[PDB]
């Protein structure tokens, strides 16, 4: 258990209502972290708290390659801190912003990497996700997913588990959200259905800048492809973005197995993709551990109670 | 592309 101290502050990676996330040196290790920055009033006030501790226990909860690790949580007097795996790749909104489509096998790789990660959640850990997007799809050094922001998951879902809390991301809103259903776990498959629509097709797949006018797609509209979309493509995010969540590809009970075996997949051996066997088609070309060109410009130029049981180490 | 999403709890 250590303190603010124990860590040098050289960029910032991003600000929001809730704080903000620098990239760190740890003093003792020498090794580079991100981490969050709580302002505890703000948390209190804007009633962050219910997420901020959902965030603590499910990264505590949690190891696989391509989820964020979290290292230590503590916190001062009037912050709250998280020090976690830095993803110095930035954003996949970044890069997809800069080349607007992704290749197929590109998409293909991320996609089952977000599987694999999905799938840990699901059958061991009970847990949903709820807020897949291009936002909290970050990449690692190597050019392997990673994926940040745990606030809006939902613990101790065990199969046909369903919930009634309206949040995540209006864009990324499955059906059965947007009518006021209960829903199961199957909302993370719509998402990795619009996720994956985005990398292939180069556009969100339902959207109207008036969040009425996008629900009412979302609810309506039935999905189109670019024709220049392979069939294997086309009958995945077909299967992903059923709006009813009890045919959607992952709706049974075989959940993300349903996803892994799908043709778009044939070539895809799930323990290598765990196992980070897998070449990513693209290597971010960080020359320092400190080069931050992948994060957002106006972030990288520089510019109350005790929590019970908030505090925590990773062990070994 | 399109513009920066933002993530929300009702
Ligand atoms: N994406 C969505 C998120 C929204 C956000 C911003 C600030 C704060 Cl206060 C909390 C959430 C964001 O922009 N962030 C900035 C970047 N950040 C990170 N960058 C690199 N490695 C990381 N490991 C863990 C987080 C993280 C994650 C948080």
């Amino acid at each position: 258990r250590v303190t603010m101290n124990e860590f040098e502050y050289l960029k910032l990676l991003g600000k929001g209502t809730f704080g903000k996330v620098i990239l760190v040196k740890e003093k003792a290790t020498g090794r580079y972290y991100a981490m969050k920055i709580l302002k505890k009033e703000v948390i209190v006030a804007k009633d962050e708290v219910a997420h901020t501790l959902t965030e603590n226990r499910v990264l505590q909860n949690s190891r696989h390659p391509f989820l964020t690790a979290l290292k230590y949580s503590f916190q001062t007097h009037d912050r709250l801190c998280f020090v976690m795996e830095y993803a110095n790749g930035g954003e996949l909104f970044f890069h997809l912003s800069r080349e607007r489509v992704f290749s197929e096998d590109r998409a293909r790789f991320y996609g089952a990497e977000i599987v694999s990660a999905l799938d840990y959640l699901h059958s061991e850990k009970n847990v949903v996700y709820r807020d897949l997007k291009l936002e909290n799809l970050m990449l690692d050094k190597d050019g392997h997913i990673k994926i940040t922001d745990f606030g809006l998951c939902k613990e101790g879902i065990k199969d046909g588990a369903t919930m009634k809390t309206f949040c995540g991301t209006p864009e990324y809103l499955a059906p059965e959200v947007l009518e006021d259903n209960d829903y199961g776990r199957a909302v993370d498959w719509w998402g990795l259905g619009v996720v994956m629509y985005e990398m292939m097709c180069g556009r969100l797949p339902f959207y109207n800048q008036d969040h009425e006018k996008l629900f009412e797609l979302i609810l309506m509209e039935e999905i189109r492809f670019p024709r220049t979309l392979g069939p294997e493509a086309k009958s995945l995010l077909s299967g992903l973005l059923k709006k009813d969540p009890k045919q959607r590809l992952g709706g049974g009970s075989e959940d993300a197995k349903e996803i892994m075996q799908h043709r778009f997949f044939a070539g895809i051996v799930w323990q290598h993709v765990y196992e980070k066997k897998l070449s990513p088609p693209f290597k971010p070309q960080v020359t320092s551990e400190t080069d931050t060109r992948y994060f957002d410009e106006e972030f990288t130029a520089q510019m109350r109670p005790h929590f019970p049981q908030f505090d925590y180490s990773a062990s070994s | 592309g399109r513009p920066r999403t933002t993530s929300f709890a009702e």
